[PDB]
């Protein structure tokens, strides 16, 4: 349940795309699975993504609502069904204002719970009203969404146990979804005119909030965040009495919200509703909730060349996503020279993760990865055997 | 920046016809909420029906609304009206839609439901006396327009009521220092009626 | 179908409650005065404990907690006259975007001036006419009242009736209520319900 209290009115910092092609299942010639391109990282959110099948452009092709990390980057999951064979090569394209050029990324075939929402409004000046997109959360999995260009103009279901939620539920959802909407509608005219910066650009507001509860099922921790242009601009913190605001702008919106009391309605919010609606999703979808799927783990061994090899240590579905994948050398520790890739989705609701170091030939034996998962019994610590 | 106006005042209509309440707003905000309530003379506010700003014409049993999202009219139609649906009837309009949202109200229009059209009746009028107060009464008549004068201290505006017969009843009160002999008369529907005459 | 009213003095403090059963976090108080539109004066967080007023209004006139269950209450001091009105506690709703009311209560202030003596009912019966006796086998008894304080007043008969609107005889009030009646030899009782009687009153008919 989408807040319905608590949310009033108050460069661009652009990163990079990181892309990653791959199928949702191990990859077997004539069986049918899905080809993704996982593309995050990314600032601003306008992209251009598509797949390509012998260098075409596949027309069937659908995508994730777009969501945002801790760091206020955007991700997106591209895929579609697809059956696998020895001479078809399949690739990822993709265009960003951080690129040059667009990118073509080849296939190569070889305890606790929260409920969250994320909201994205983009202006696009010239053309119509903002665009604005809210998803929600549980764990790791999405329930609702609204976008703004869809038809529906309604909040929608997606997740099977939202299904049977009432029509009070959806219009009340498309009715509180609508009023953060129109909040950050708002907030872009109003920050743009602060800084004076120019009608003709696009400018994205990002809105993140939710809660914790524990084990027992009651309230852990509550957050609320808002940022601008993709930088922090406040911040409800952990105590959820006070804020903290980074930009001098920040500063008039924290004594509006200090003199409107946002604080201690997010509190009321995040303490009570949240919890209690927490509580009924993960009751109603407790099948697919309330599972853990420990990772499915392996080493592969690639020859670089002569003198060193890429050891690669796979953690395969699992859920939740969150994973911790560590490269010892000697039992010394070696994160700082070692490629880990971002936690990505299958697809099916598990979700996908590698890390790889070079060692010099002859020395494999040296080298521990160190897996790290709610649904281990214990960590796990692999070794290459020769 | 927010405001709801209902022009009209008071509203009559008979029963098993239909009555319209303006209403005119003035909101900011892109999409918003109208209510429509009905206050009883015992104070209850009771919530009869609700139009979004981006949903069609809202309808529920025998209220409906015509909604103009352009002119920002929202009128409400009640059809085939009963006599408990005279009441004080207010307009309401919500803003984004917050638990710390607030309705700003029109002043109401009062909706009085009359009896139904029906062949004009002739009324018996009478007097009625204690030491100086002396009371008219008048019986039975349809239309409600009528002038009940006594023929002479203080005066009071008559009391019309709707019969159990479907017609009117009406008693207008006064004190008279010559009340002994004070008589009324009554000017209805061309025809004068005097309490002498029975 | 009854209402429900405070009388108070000015200089005084009244207390009115809130009547209204989700144990809901925000309740909104407005005021309601004739022939004015029904405003919000404030609303109450019941989490934090909180009143937070609209703009314009003392910090040191209204207030408002939560008692026994559902029952919360409204303060006003340094009663005015101005302060009359009727006083709503309203609550949007969960089940549906409805905000719900609770019957209003009426606050009567009274003036500085006022000879606060004999302000109860003070009746006068009339008995039917000859003609109608005569003519159409029926009679009208008519109670009248007059001299009471406040206009809140109530009247019934017995051995269904119609009323007149009280009305202002200077400062304080009237109201009558007539009946027509084979129940012409019986006679009939007029109950009238007001809060300065502090039982009801029976009024008695003659037979006719
Ligand atoms: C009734 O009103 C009409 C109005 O034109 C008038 O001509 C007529 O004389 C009136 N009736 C009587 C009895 O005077």
């Amino acid at each position: 349940e989408l807040a319905g209290i608590g949310i009033l009115t108050v460069g661009s910092i652009q990163r990079t795309p990181k892309i990653q092609v791959y199928s949702r299942h191990p990859a077997e010639n004539g069986k049918s699975n899905f080809l993704n391109c996982y593309v995050s990282g990314f600032h601003p959110s306008d992209i251009e993504v598509d797949l390509l099948k012998n260098g075409e452009r596949i027309e069937k092709v659908e995508h994730s609502d777009l969501s945002f990390s801790k760091d206020w980057s955007f991700y997106l999951l591209y895929y579609t069904e697809f059956t696998p064979t020895e001479k078809d090569e399949y690739a990822c394209r993709v265009n960003h204002v951080t690129l040059s050029q667009p990118k073509i990324v080849k296939w190569d075939r070889d305890g606790s719970h929260s409920m969250r929402y994320f909201f994205t409004s983009v202006s696009r000046p010239g053309r119509g009203e903002p665009r604005f997109i809210a998803v929600g959360y549980v764990d790791d999995t999405q329930f609702v969404r609204f976008d703004s260009d869809a038809a529906s103009q309604r909040m929608e279901p997606r997740a099977p146990w939202i299904e049977q939620e009432g029509p009070e539920y959806w219009d009340g959802e498309t009715r509180k979804v609508k009023a953060h909407s129109q909040t950050h509608r708002v907030d872009l005219g109003t920050l743009r005119g602060y800084y004076n910066q120019s009608e003709a650009g696009s400018h994205t507001v990002q809105r993140m909030y939710g809660c914790d509860v524990g084990s027992d099922w009651r309230f852990l921790r509550g957050y609320h965040q808002y940022a601008y242009d993709g930088k922090d601009y406040i911040a409800l913190k952990e105590d959820l009495r006070s804020w903290t605001a980074a930009d001098m702008a920040a500063q008039t919106t924290k004594h509006k919200w200090e003199a409107a009391h946002v604080a201690e309605q997010l509190r009321a919010y995040l303490e009570g509703t949240c919890v209690e609606w927490l509580r009924r999703y993960l009751e109603n979808g407790k099948e697919t909730l309330q599972r853990t799927d420990a990772p499915k783990t392996h080493m592969t061994h690639h020859a670089v060349s002569d003198h060193e090899a890429t050891l690669r240590c796979w953690a395969l579905s699992f859920y939740p996503a969150e994973i911790t994948l560590t490269w010892q050398r000697d039992g010394e520790d070696q994160t700082q020279d070692t490629e880990l890739v971002e936690t990505r989705p299958a697809g099916d609701g598990t979700f996908q993760k590698w890390a790889a170091v070079v060692v010099p030939s002859g020395q494999e034996q040296r080298y521990t990865c160190h897996v790290q998962h709610e649904g281990l019994p214990k960590p796990l610590t692999l070794r290459w055997e020769h | 920046a927010q405001k709801v106006t209902q022009a009209q005042s008071s509203v009559s209509m008979p029963v098993r016809k239909a009555v319209t309440l303006n209403c005119l707003y003035e909101t900011s905000w892109w999409s918003y909420y109208i209510f429509w309530y009905k206050q009883l003379p015992s104070k209850e506010m009771i919530f009869l029906i609700r139009q979004g700003s981006d949903e069609q014409n809202a309808k529920s049993g025998r209220y409906s609304v015509n909604f103009k999202k352009a002119a920002k009219s929202v009128a409400l139609t009640i059809s085939a009206l009963q006599l408990e649906d005279s009441a004080k009837y207010f307009c309401a309009l919500g803003e984004l839609g917050w638990d710390t949202d607030k309705l700003i109200f029109g002043k109401g229009t009062r909706v009085t439901v009359e009896p139904r059209s029906q062949p004009h009746t002739k009324p018996s009028v009478f007097v009625m006396k204690n030491g100086t107060n002396v009371a008219c009464l008048v019986k039975e008549f349809y239309p409600k327009d009528i002038r009940i004068n006594l023929v002479s201290i203080t005066e009071f505006d008559p009391a019309i009521v709707i019969s159990p017969s479907g017609k009117y009843n009406a008693v207008k009160l006064g004190k008279y220092e010559d009340s002994n002999s004070v008589t009324c008369s009554v000017q209805h529907d061309n025809k004068t009626v005097h309490s002498t005459d029975f | 179908g009854r209402t429900k009213s405070v009388t108070r003095p000015t200089g005084s403090s009244a207390v009115i409650t809130c009547d209204l059963p989700e144990n809901a976090v925000y309740t909104h108080w407005y005021l309601h005065q004739e022939g004015k539109a029904p405003q919000r004066l404030l609303y109450y967080d019941s989490y934090n404990s909180r009143v937070v007023l609209e703009s314009g209004i003392s910090r040191e006139k209204y207030h408002t907690y939560a008692s026994t269950g559902k029952s919360l209450k409204f303060i006003l001091e340094n009663l005015i006259e101005r302060d009359s009105g009727v006083y709503y506690c309203a609550t949007w709703a969960s089940s549906d975007w409805i905000k719900t009311f609770a019957k209003g209560t009426r606050l009567i202030v009274t003036s500085p001036d006022k000879q606060l003596a004999d302000v109860s009912p003070k009746p006068t019966i009339f008995l039917p006419s000859i003609a109608e006796t005569k003519l159409q086998k029926a009679g009208t008894y008519l109670c009248l009242l007059e001299k009471f304080f406040p206009d809140i007043i109530k009247i019934h008969w017995q051995e269904g009736s119609q009323e007149g609107n009280t009305m202002k005889t200077n400062d304080t009030y009237m109201k009558f209520s007539w009946l027509t009646v084979e129940s012409l030899d019986k006679e009939h009782r007029c109950i009238v319900r007001h809060e300065n009687n502090g039982i009801d009153q029976e009024i008695i008919f003659p037979p006719i």
